[PDB]
């Protein structure tokens, strides 16, 4: 709980989150190359009615 | 009691990468009657 | 160009559905009101002074303004009736007073 | 006793659930002009057009 | 005389330039001290409240430049709470159940 | 009338549940039974499904599945927090008092 | 920390401590009884055993159950107060500790804040503000034995009123 | 109506300044924890989506013909000018108003006011951009080395006065002088402080042509400036010769 | 029962008269160096001095015996049944050693005034819990902080004002 400990969290924080944007690029540069890749988020919708 | 000044240049990168919303890129085809009719659903 | 009033009207111009001089004046609105309402994708998107402010460049600088002004208060242990008072004028304010006073007669 | 500790046995998984979905009702509080107030949308100064 | 007035402008223009300095770094002055004033003073009016917004906006002040983000820990711990906030329950509840992720 | 037509789109959704039949099958004026209909195939809930498509395969990155979920992860949002015991002998005798 | 047990670390300490200090000188969770209107003692018995049976399977544990949605389910055990008596308030303050995981305060850094906020919560503000309030009229008249606070010697007011006499001229 | 808030551009500037540097803010008290910060980060994103939509030709014609979106744009403008006590942040209700001028710089060519209270709320925030004195011109330059927001208002009323129908009749009852609206305009226009207003707008509309700075310094800022000056002389000349032309006293 | 008398003659646990009378003497001549008034009395501290002046305690562990109104108190990590360190008092002793005794006086009824006046006060301050004065001492402690903050408002608005003669001198 003191200074040492709460940076070392931000390290083991922000370094998720690096991997996880080198994921959501791959994601998007995945479909942009016509491979339907699922994202961070859910897919969308279906074939019904909306697109 | 910590050195906030180094913990605010880190926590600027984590707000950055954070996944906060969607980005122009990774949206999919944007449907303008979903939206109109979400709009109108009276939800939150 | 710089086409018309009429054909910004709403006969002349497409709707939700559901001629040869319509279509040549719909040619000059829309390669008129293109390059005039177009946003600019280039700097000068600062716009302003509150615009660029930084929420977190100004929450640092008042979590420092208030840690130091209270450390000001309650660590500074010198006793109220020690705390020596300022001047409330300068060393050139009190010339230039002296000066413009001798001055003040013609 | 015997449902104080059924009681006493499935709290944090009531816990789980009751982050998760804390954290989606979060997730509707998404409003994109809470966060970063600046969103610069569009501007455009006086042409000559 | 216009080259000659103009010369005497490009002489005494330096000078103001050098007090504009002086002026602006006065102002800056006068409202950091602005700041100072208005902080010594609410404490001095009520030294508990001011004393229980200068810590709720100092944590606070904590947790938005650290980058971390949700409700007070402390506060949705208990029962009372998921009493009062009856209403957006049984709506989030619902749709997180009729979507299938519950 | 809405029940009738929600109830007859359900029968068999891949048919466009048209605004002729409705008509024909109840008893009303054609101006209304149109205009609920709009409303009703507006909204969804009648002809959402008449030409369904196949999502065909995702090949998934890692972090983005069910079941990619771990304790080493931050909990951003998720407020509950896990907490470091304290291991120092004069607090093992305050725990122990308390 | 067994204080029955003779070589744990808690025996040796404690006695080692008033040895140098004399050497240099129950409350149970009733959970029953939430058995309002809408729920009963014996739904809520049923809750509980089918949430230990399946563990987060709403529909079976509505079937279970009966006679209620699953929606209803989830409201009743979220709204279930488990961990509210072992809690500390019922609702002065908890203090500090209510800002959990942030807590910017260091002895070294803040002895004196640390202290005054663990302190706030004890006190009443009304005697604070009429302590402090006669404290300053008490001040005022120590010293007084228009801005005349400020400029309380004669040279200053008329140094003052000779700016505001140069500014019209 | 109790008071017309009529601030001025900069002192706004240094209200978000001081609130935004102040040791116990709100600004950022998130949206979950308030439901009123709730509805005032929903009206901003509705206002800064209008103002993104509106740069198409086609939408800069199908907003200007939308019922709906009138009566949005003539509520909104009262609420952030004459009761702005609801809107909790400083900086909400400056981006408002710097994002309705530049909605209303788009679609006022085709626009058609509804009523005179929107005509003349549409000149009290035209008006409120710029800075005022402390008779004679009651505005100081504005000098264009802070921010081209002043010059979306001269083009707003360069446009709206090109229609003798609607628009220059309630134009004209406004600086010169649908049963409650009597009420409510001559409660607004004498808490407005006679002719007052007409100057004001005349004043401003004298500022916004940089006679001091392209004078100073030689065909750079003529050619940059050309668009605004043109319309303010235009504004000017609409305001001259249509207007002015007998209850004066000054 | 005796923890009302255990504080009554803890409060008074070693002043004689004697010492209290040259505690009064140091207190109504000197103004706010306690140094010279523990000098004056001899044989203690001034912060003991200033504690024995506001009618308290030492020690730490007289006041919240146990550990239910002191909140997060009870959570506090100390030096077992020795090494004893007082967070509290002496953030109070710090606290009141600022602000001008004949002024602190003035500010509560409860401190010592004159040497005919303790019997009467220590008459009318018996008959109170462990936890009356630690809330008396706080809200002095407090009060001490809240007159020091308005001694620097005022200082500060001289500073404005001075800079204010600068801006127009300019």
């Amino acid at each position: 709980f003191s200074n040492k400990e709460y940076i070392s969290r931000l390290w083991h924080t922000l370094k998720y989150y690096q991997d996880l944007k080198n994921t959501r690029m791959k994601s998007i540069t995945s479909t942009s190359q016509k491979i339907p890749s699922a994202s961070i988020w859910g897919n969308g919708y279906s074939g019904y009615g909306n697109g | 009691g910590y050195d906030i000044n180094y913990i605010s240049k880190i926590g600027e990168k984590i707000d950055s990468n954070k996944p906060i919303f969607l980005f122009a890129p990774e949206l999919g085809a944007i449907n303008l009657h979903a939206l109109s009719m979400s709009l109108q659903s009276k939800n939150l | 160009n710089i086409p018309s009033l009429t054909s910004f009207a709403e006969e002349n111009n497409y709707q939700y559905g559901y001629t040869y001089a319509q279509q040549q004046l719909n040619k000059q609105r829309q390669d008129f009101e293109r390059v005039r309402l177009r946003p600019e994708q280039l700097s000068n998107i600062i716009h302003d002074e509150s615009d660029t402010i930084s929420f977190r460049s100004n929450l640092l600088k008042n979590f420092i303004s208030s840690n130091d002004a209270f450390n000001m208060l309650s660590l500074t242990t010198v006793p109220c009736d020690r705390i020596e008072k300022s001047r409330l004028f300068s060393e050139k304010t009190i010339r230039y007073l002296m000066q413009k006073q001798h001055e003040m007669k013609t | 006793a015997l449902y104080d500790y059924y009681a006493l046995q499935l709290l944090p998984l009531q816990k789980a659930v009751r982050g998760h979905v804390l954290q989606f009702e979060w997730h509707q509080n998404s409003l994109l002009t809470n966060t970063h107030p600046n969103f610069l949308s569009k501007i455009r100064n006086i042409n000559v057009q | 005389e216009l080259n000659e007035n103009a010369r005497e402008l490009e002489q005494i223009k330096p000078k103001i330039a050098l007090q504009d300095k002086e002026i602006t770094s006065v102002l800056s002055n006068l409202h950091e001290s602005n700041k100072r004033y208005r902080f010594f003073k609410k404490i001095s009016e009520d030294p508990v409240k001011a004393l229980n917004e200068c810590i709720a906006s100092t944590s606070n002040a904590l947790k938005v430049l650290s980058g971390d983000e949700g409700y007070n820990e402390d506060m949705v711990r208990r029962a009372n709470f998921y009493k009062e906030n009856e209403a957006m329950l049984r709506e989030n509840i619902e749709v997180i159940l009729s979507n299938g992720r519950m | 009338y809405r029940n009738f037509m929600v109830n007859s789109y359900r029968l068999n959704p891949n048919e466009y549940f048209s605004v002729t039949t409705a008509r024909r099958n109840v008893s009303g004026d054609a101006a209304a039974l149109f205009r609920l209909h709009k409303f009703l195939t507006k909204w969804g809930l009648i002809n959402y499904q008449v030409d369904s498509k196949l999502l065909p395969k995702n090949i998934e990155p890692p972090l983005t599945s069910q079941y990619s979920t771990r304790h080493d992860a931050p909990r951003g949002l998720f407020p509950f927090e896990s907490y470091k015991p304290s291991v120092q002998l004069p607090d093992m005798a305050k725990l122990k008092k308390m | 920390m067994n204080t029955s047990d003779s070589e744990s670390t808690l025996y040796k300490y404690l006695k080692e401590s008033k040895r140098k200090y004399d050497e240099i000188t129950l409350k149970k969770v009733k959970i029953l009884e939430q058995i309002d209107e809408n729920w009963s003692k014996e739904d809520l018995q049923k809750l509980l055993k089918g949430i230990q049976e399946f563990g987060a399977d709403w529909y079976k544990v509505a079937k279970n159950v009966g006679n209620k949605s699953p929606e209803q389910c989830i409201l009743r055990f979220l709204q279930l107060p488990i961990e509210d008596k072992f809690l500390y308030g019922d609702g002065n303050g908890l203090g500090p500790l209510k800002y959990a995981p942030h807590l910017p305060f260091s002895k070294s850094e803040n002895p004196v804040l640390s202290t005054i906020a663990f302190l706030v919560g004890l006190v009443n503000p009304k005697t604070v503000q009429s302590m402090t309030q006669r404290a300053i009229q008490s001040a005022e008249s120590i010293k007084s034995q228009y801005r005349s606070h400020i400029f309380a010697t004669n040279e200053e007011r008329q140094m003052n009123f000779l700016t505001n006499e140069l500014i019209r001229l | 109506p109790l008071k017309i808030h009529r601030t001025p551009y900069l002192t706004s500037l240094k209200k978000i300044k001081d609130e935004i540097d102040d040791p116990f803010t709100k600004i950022n008290t998130r949206g979950a924890e308030d439901p009123k910060v709730l509805i005032n980060d929903q009206l901003s994103t509705i206002s800064m989506i209008l103002r993104n939509i509106s740069f198409s030709d086609n939408n800069s014609r199908i907003m200007s013909r939308n019922f709906y979106l009138k009566r949005f744009i003539s509520d909104l403008l009262w609420l952030v000018l004459i009761h702005p006590e609801n809107f909790t942040c400083n900086r909400k209700i400056l981006n408002f108003k710097k994002d309705l001028v530049i909605v209303l710089s788009n679609i006022s060519h085709l626009l058609e006011i509804a009523s005179s209270i929107d005509c003349l709320l549409i000149l009290i925030l035209v008006i409120s951009f710029g800075q005022p004195k402390l008779e004679s011109l009651t505005f100081n330059e504005f000098q264009l080395q802070w921010g081209k927001y002043q010059t979306f208002g001269v083009d707003i009323l360069a446009k709206l006065f090109s229609l003798e129908k609607p628009n220059l009749n309630y134009f004209k009852s406004i600086l010169l002088n649908n049963h409650k609206d009597k009420k409510l305009l001559r409660r607004l226009l004498n808490l407005y402080n006679r002719h007052n207003l007409l100057n004001d707008v005349v004043s401003f509309l004298f500022s916004a042509i940089p006679l001091q700075q392209v004078l100073s310094q030689p065909s750079l800022l003529i050619d940059q400036f050309s668009p605004v000056i043109s319309q303010s002389l235009t504004s000017i000349l609409v305001i001259v010769q249509k207007i002015l032309p007998f209850n004066f006293n000054k | 029962p005796l923890k009302k008398v255990k504080i009554l003659e803890q409060i008074d646990e070693n002043w004689s008269k004697e010492d209290l009378q040259k505690l009064l003497k140091g207190i109504q001549e000197f103004g706010a160096d306690w140094y010279k008034v523990a000098k004056n009395v001899g044989n203690k501290s001034p912060e003991q001095c200033i504690l024995r002046f506001l009618q308290l305690p030492i020690e730490d562990k007289f006041l919240y015996g146990d550990g239910n109104g002191l909140g997060p108190l009870k959570y506090a990590p100390h030096l077992p049944f020795s090494k004893s360190e007082n967070p509290v008092l002496s953030t109070i002793a710090f606290l009141v050693g600022l602000v001008n005794p004949k002024t602190v006086q003035s500010m509560t009824q409860r401190a010592i005034q004159s040497a005919e006046s303790i019997k009467s006060q220590k008459e009318e301050i018996s008959d109170q819990k462990p936890i009356e004065h630690i809330k008396e001492g706080s809200e002095i402690a407090i009060s001490s902080l809240g007159y020091r903050s308005h001694i620097f408002a005022t200082n500060e608005e001289r500073q404005m004002n001075f800079l204010t003669n600068e801006l127009i001198r300019l």
